């Protein structure tokens, strides 16, 4: 606890509305899925050099979605700097002090000028229209850990690990809300550090059975165990650290029941 | 047709203040109408507002506001705030400036520069960030997290402001703030306060003052009225009255709505 | 920030386009400012300044005294260099009427509402028939003559001052036979020696009647010999010998001028 | 006079170098040319005459398409006709009494621009020129010059109206002088050929502009009117055959002007 309650319920009405279409990729003629995959990758990189947090990555990602899915054309050469600028957007909107317009053409390389960056993170408002509170598998994932007391460290870093390589793979995870690939990510990491289960008291608060979370959560247990075959690796980097206690250093479960 | 109007890469101040007023639809809330963009010029077009709550204030120093009004205007204000931390938002800017009133007899939340959405649970956000005056003591004395409290303790401040016609804290510097608030409510120590002497900005040095009667810091408020103040200027944060359950306090049991001058 | 915002199958209307184009040339105390044009493909927006309250509301909220004479004074001379600097500029206003009259709290008054303006040339040309709202509407228009010009304002302006004066619309007519004729019961019925060619234009009729001319000391009682003499100036039939906005600054009228605060 | 005629004129004298496109723009421009421009202005011409529009509309629209083709880049040569179109609009708009509705300007193009094709070029093309369209034109100084005919020719003013017409066709190299320079050749050229007068001393004094400060633009101007007939654009030599024009077009122009 009287403000946690209705957050929760507005959060889960703007998770629909805030939405891509699910088909998106192949009406986007010069992209695929494969190259999302390596630009969702890359964000993670810049996230660790500049300190930023978890949530600015979840935002961008978001951003990066919805204007695919608006804008007809995008030619691969481009497709860098719609990352820059949804990173900078996202910076701007969530961290106390965001990195430098300066230092986010410096990670480019000097591949797009600061005239570029200023131009494209235009267009991008003008296509979202300004909707840049979009709920994130992170905020969702807060709420839940606070039904863990007292906290296990170990199950919300390796919820965090999880629910962060759901961002690398469009297919499958574009047909799943945020709040659920959270359910999936919090039972997964529950299961594997305690051996307990998605509990009684998320099942009232979300309204969510385990069988509702299945499509999802057999997903997310596949990604788990072959996430050290991936060709994108930065994430598993990431939460090596002790700052994520390791997690990613963690065996998967072989079975689930 | 009037209108308040702003004009000006693109601020973070715009970014936070357009993305979270065009969520925020309330009668309590000023009206964002529209939002034009070019590659040159951005424009935000709000709904006009004869004046400020200071403007008013002072235009009414020779009577004060009256209280059946004092009772509508805070009946208001914690519905706008209600409204705000339940679209998780915190305003973080609450002063008489930023409080814009019609002639009909309406107050309104305005200037969501410095707001942001909050996650549940808070991280650390910006380190200070209220005007000094309205500021609550768990930001001077550096606490990692702050939430909905720091908008209800600067309601609060407004609520004595608008009663006693003056500044309740009006304080120079951050330390000289803190010796202002803790002459009026007491010194805090663990008993009131469980985390005061872990906080990263407090000193076993810091001087006693007792708790001082409220019949005397806000003198013409009934009893209800002085039970809703100290609720409202509360020290513990996890114990400070949230907006919601304030519009259900015995003060707001007659709550009409007058009209202004 | 306190500003007055207009939100506009034709595409952009001809109103809009003539009001933008003509008034960002008009840069004068007494025409309203247009700060800004914002222009996307679904909206247009023109951005003047504030001003309090129009004459309208100011002369119905001083209905039971008048506006003091002074004050009267102040407000035709402002309005005057307001027309002069129109006139200099080749623009026709064609709406003066006191609801397109803005005042501020300091005692200025100003010229708006251009929407139905248009640019003049020399020498003009024929242009649309039937403008100005039909109180302040001028004999010529009327009478459906070929040319038009500059004196249809000043025309606009003296039934605009002897308004403000007797607190009272001077030709409040339902029907353009109706205003002629409430004009000529006033000025009496013009004829050749006082208006050359006016028995020749397209709607006048032999059969009009003859009111004889009114002394304007019952027309205007409040006024003095100067004020009746500007007035009967300002309402001269002819409108080659109709007083000028820059010939009227000069009039004897104005010779103690002052800026009182309403 | 009115009191405000010699106002004015030092108005118009002010803005009309202010809403100037660069000589040669054209060359800056690599899918167009003058000829294309030729062709579009004469285009124009016919279009004024099947709706009986004012010359004023006609002179305008010249000028926002001069000022639009400086300032936007690549217009490509299947949008030349649609940029034309919405300048006649909002010419019509401002200047007119009556204008066309849109669906006439869609109908006169034969269907190859839709109605939304032709109101994105209005708002393009208003953009561009930030609504400044109240711009001077030959037209306006020509009429303000024909007042210092005492008594009134309207043979020498069809004559003049006629030549000024002849100017906007060709951007080299009429792009090199000012609407008041061109009325002022124009006006004297008329005269001389119907009257055997000059550039009267009234109009010296009135506008600096001595016959001297003239003679770069008249020369142009008579080359102009002794090649007419051979020019591949020929809509403003039929439309001043008409006898509302006293058939100047038809006149022998003078061998040499001294």
């Amino acid at each position: 606890v009287d403000y946690h309650e209705d957050i929760h319920t507005y959060l889960r009405e703007m998770e629909v509305k805030c939405k891509p279409k699910v088909g998106y990729m192949k009406k986007q003629p010069d992209i695929t899925n494969s190259m999302r995959a390596i630009l969702v990758d890359w964000l993670v990189e810049v996230g660790e050099e500049y300190k930023l947090q978890n949530e600015t990555l979840h935002l961008a990602v978001n951003y990066i979605d919805r204007f695919l899915s608006s804008q007809e054309n995008v030619l691969r050469g481009k497709l860098q700097l719609v990352g820059t600028a949804a990173m900078l957007l996202a910076s701007k909107f969530e961290e106390i002090y965001p990195p430098e317009v300066a230092e986010f053409v410096y990670i480019t390389d000097d591949t797009y000028t600061k005239k570029q960056v200023l131009r494209m993170e235009h267009l991008v408002l003008k296509v979202l229209t300004f909707d840049l509170a979009a709920p994130t598998v992170n905020q969702f994932l807060t709420q839940y850990f606070l039904h863990q007391q007292p906290a296990n460290c170990k199950v919300e870093s390796l919820a965090m690990f999880l629910g962060e390589l759901s961002l690398i793979d469009a297919d499958p995870y574009l047909k799943y809300l945020p709040s659920v690939i959270a359910g999936a990510a919090f039972h997964l990491a529950l299961y594997t550090v305690t051996g307990q289960s998605w509990p009684e008291s998320l099942i009232r608060k979300t309204g969510y059975t385990l069988e509702s979370l299945k499509p999802c959560l057999m997903d997310l247990h596949q990604t788990y165990l072959k996430a050290p075959q991936h060709a994108q690796q930065s994430i598993r980097e990431k939460y090596k650290n002790s700052k994520y206690h390791g997690v990613s250093l963690l065996n998967p479960p072989e079975t689930l029941n | 047709v009037v209108a308040l109007k702003k004009i000006r890469g693109v601020p973070s101040t715009a970014i936070r203040e357009i993305s979270l007023l065009k969520e925020l639809n309330h009668p309590n809330i000023v009206k964002l109408l529209d939002v034009i963009h070019t590659e040159n010029k951005l424009y935000l077009v709000f709904e006009f507002l004869h004046q400020d709550l200071k403007k008013f204030m002072d235009a009414s120093a020779l009577t004060g506001i009256p209280l059946p009004l004092i009772k509508s205007y805070l009946f208001q204000l914690l519905q706008g705030l209600a409204f705000c931390h339940s679209h998780r938002v915190l305003h973080r800017d609450l002063k008489p400036q930023n409080l814009l009133i019609n002639t009909e007899g309406a107050i309104k939340l305005a200037d969501f520069g410095l707001a942001r959405a909050f996650g549940v649970p808070v991280r650390t956000y910006t380190h200070e960030v209220v005007t000094l005056w309205y500021r609550a003591p768990e930001i001077l004395l550096g606490c990692k997290y702050y939430s909905t409290a720091v908008d209800i303790w600067s309601l609060g401040c407004i609520f004595a402001e608008m009663v006693t016609r003056r500044a309740l804290f009006p304080g120079d510097s951050e330390i000289d703030q803190l010796f202002r608030i803790f002459r009026t409510l007491g010194t805090p120590d663990e008993v009131v306060w469980p985390g005061v002497t872990s906080m990263p900005d407090y000193k076993p040095s810091f001087p006693k003052w007792a708790r001082q009667d409220f019949s005397k810091v806000v003198p013409p408020l009934d009893e209800d009225g002085r039970s809703l103040l100290s609720q409202m200027l509360h020290y513990d944060p996890n114990k400070r009255i949230s907006a919601k359950a304030a519009l259900a306090h015995p003060f707001f049991q007659d709550v009409t709505k007058p009209v202004p001058h």
